[PDB]
């Protein structure tokens, strides 16, 4: 930039007289060495490390953009876990400050249930939970809450039960398009948290299978804290 | 005078026994001046001859 | 005694005005302040603490 | 590329700051093809440069 | 320490230890920088005020 | 709008996410050389990508300002084009002048874009949320709409300044570095007693 002119290069160089050889790294840099490693060789090598995990980055911008994360949304048990351990983890916190936060599960677990036959899967949470008026309030009336909502990617229907410390259990059931919530029929079964009883879709068959549903847990839930149990 | 400039001039040393030093307090280091060493007066003479 | 010198007289002037061939006589004491131990070290004598 | 590289050797000087003790620039061309510098004389004052 | 020859002079500090009763030591080979490695005979003057 | 357009809504911001975390993580590179080398790719993927994208739209016919891409193959290139023009506003901003010499310079990528950002500016897509002012952000930067008086790009600083020949700091910075040669000197003399010249 600060100024313009390339050399060209000098095709025939070599015949020039007394003048000092201006090549003997480069000769010597590729000396055949016994009993020693050859200069270029290593160079060589490092260059393949530190080349190759840059190669690795253009993998990964290239998969972010060039995907369609929707339309691939095998995240969606990510999504609906990590949610699960959150809400453990916010349960625990508020239990410090309030015993009777874990009153009614002091155990933090998430158990998976599948239900191939029925279209349908279970994840249940032993975290905060949510009242009545939270249940119309966040899930009723959406928004990040794609942990939660990502599920419909794959799911027609989501019919959750929730049991909050301050409020009774209540079921909130949407299918996208309307959503009641109704005071739970069984009670206090959680005695709190929520558990998510998903209306999977058609093409969503392959989630409902045990080993599927491991593998995702694996992919993307294997870091977290609580346990977590899938129906066998 | 520093050793290592060989311009500085000696003009006038101080005794043997003279040192410098603060005389309130005692003397636990060693001395910036000792003997002879001390200069009360030096001179210079540089390269362009400026004294 | 003096910290400072006044105007635009300064340790660099006055080694700017020996290298000249000006000559320079410098009177101390006790009270030294910082210049005149400076413009020691800039000819290579080495004045005591204050 | 970033400010310091070395064209013909395709690789930035890792030491980019650093002044002359001795040596003072004279003359150096429009493509700094050729570099003068000028040989410093002796302390006036004796001091070790 | 003067050396009578040359007419150089050395001084060394002297400290008490915990009993009030002055030690010095001379060893040779350690204190080759302060007498410049220079042999000789040197009269030696004790220096109190 | 349409109820699936605003669950589509928190789709996007949850692709802003990652792209805002990669974006930080382009970031730690140091080297320039490798960070044009990406970043060229960013831009040659993307665009044409989306030049597909608009390509795909334009044959579904769907009004922006509409009901929320349904059909998988135009519902992508919604995907696509809402997302990644965000995307590419997060690189401009922080990437004024990089993108500007491998984007300004083709008439195809401008009017590309330009067909974008009306499409998003119809959709309503950045009008809610965090990532609403962002559409705003880049056209003011692209110059596609009028630059704010108050509106300066933070990445925008001119990194070679002007040459500094105003350096009293770095004078203290010598007389110090020096000082303290010179402190060295003294301490040395120091020792115990020394020959007499």
């Amino acid at each position: 930039v600060d100024v313009d002119g390339t050399v060209e290069e000098d095709l025939g160089k070599s015949r020039e007289g007394s003048r000092t050889d201006d090549e003997v790294v480069q000769r010597e840099e590729e000396a055949i060495q016994l009993d020693g490693l050859n200069a270029s060789q290593i160079r060589e090598l490092r260059e393949k490390s530190e080349k190759f995990a840059f190669q690795a980055e253009v993998n990964r911008m290239m998969k972010l953009i060039i995907n369609s994360l929707y339309k691939n949304k095998e995240i969606f048990l990510r999504e609906l876990i990590s949610n699960a351990s959150d809400a453990l983890d916010k349960i625990r916190l508020i239990s410090l400050t309030d015993e009777n936060a874990l009153s009614g599960n002091e155990e933090l677990t998430v158990k998976i249930k599948c239900d191939k036959e029925k279209n349908l899967l279970h994840v249940t949470d032993t975290g905060v939970g949510m009242t009545r008026e939270e249940l119309v309030k966040n899930l009723g009336t959406i928004a990040f809450g794609v942990g939660f909502y990502s599920a419909f990617l794959v799911a027609d229907k989501v019919i959750v039960t929730s049991k909050h410390n301050n409020d009774t259990q209540h079921i909130w059931e949407s299918d996208s398009n309307e959503f009641s919530v109704i005071a739970d029929p069984r009670g206090n079964t959680l005695g709190r948290g929520t558990t998510i009883t998903l209306v999977l879709k058609e093409e969503a068959s392959d989630y409902l299978e045990l080993d599927t549903i491991k593998n995702l847990v694996k992919k993307y839930s294997q870091f977290i804290n609580f346990p977590i149990y899938v129906w066998s | 005078a520093d050793p290592d400039n060989p311009l500085v001039l000696d003009i006038l040393t101080g005794s043997s026994t003279s040192y410098s030093f603060f005389p309130d307090k005692p003397i636990t280091q060693y001395p910036h001046a000792v003997g002879k060493n001390t200069l009360l007066i030096a001179g210079l003479q540089a390269r362009n001859n400026a004294r | 005694s003096v910290e400072d010198f006044g105007g635009n007289i300064n340790v660099e002037t006055i080694s700017a005005f020996i290298d000249g061939g000006g000559s320079v006589l410098v009177a101390a004491s006790s009270d030294i302040g910082d210049p005149l131990r400076e413009l020691g070290s800039e000819c290579g004598i080495e004045f005591d603490e204050e | 590329r970033p400010p310091g590289f070395d064209r013909v050797r395709n690789a930035e000087i890792g030491n980019k700051d650093f002044e002359l003790d001795v040596l003072e620039e004279a003359y150096t061309t429009e493509h700094w093809l050729v570099r003068i510098y000028k040989v410093k004389d002796l302390d006036n004052r004796g001091l070790s440069r | 320490l003067h050396n009578q020859k040359t007419g150089q002079e050395v001084v060394f500090v002297a400290e008490p230890d915990n009993k009030n009763v002055y030690k010095f030591e001379l060893d040779t080979s350690e204190r080759k920088i302060e007498f410049d490695s220079a042999s000789g005979t040197y009269t030696l003057y004790l220096i109190i005020g | 709008l349409d109820p699936s357009l605003e669950i589509y809504k928190k789709m996007f911001e949850v692709k802003r996410r990652e792209q805002l975390l990669a974006l930080k993580n382009l970031a730690q590179l140091n080297d320039i050389h490798q960070q044009y080398k990406i970043l060229d790719v960013m831009l040659k993927g993307l665009f044409k990508v989306l030049e597909d994208s608009r390509t795909v739209l334009t044959a579904a016919d769907v009004l922006p300002d509409g009901p929320f891409p349904q059909d998988e193959k135009l519902k992508d290139a919604f995907s696509h084009v809402v997302e990644n023009t965000a995307f590419f506003g997060d690189v401009v901003l922080r990437f004024p002048r990089i993108v500007h010499y491998y984007f300004d310079h083709n008439s195809n990528w401008n009017l590309l874009i330009r067909w974008g950002i009306s499409f998003c500016n119809q959709t309503g897509v950045f009008n809610q949320g965090p990532h609403s002012p962002i559409l705003s952000l880049m056209a003011q930067e692209l110059g596609i709409s009028e630059k704010d008086s108050n509106f300066q790009n933070p990445f925008k600083i001119d990194r070679t300044e002007f040459i500094p020949s105003t350096d009293p700091f770095q004078k203290a910075l010598r007389e110090e570095e020096k000082r303290r040669k010179k402190e060295e000197k003294r301490k040395e003399i120091r020792k115990g007693p020394r020959i007499s010249r």
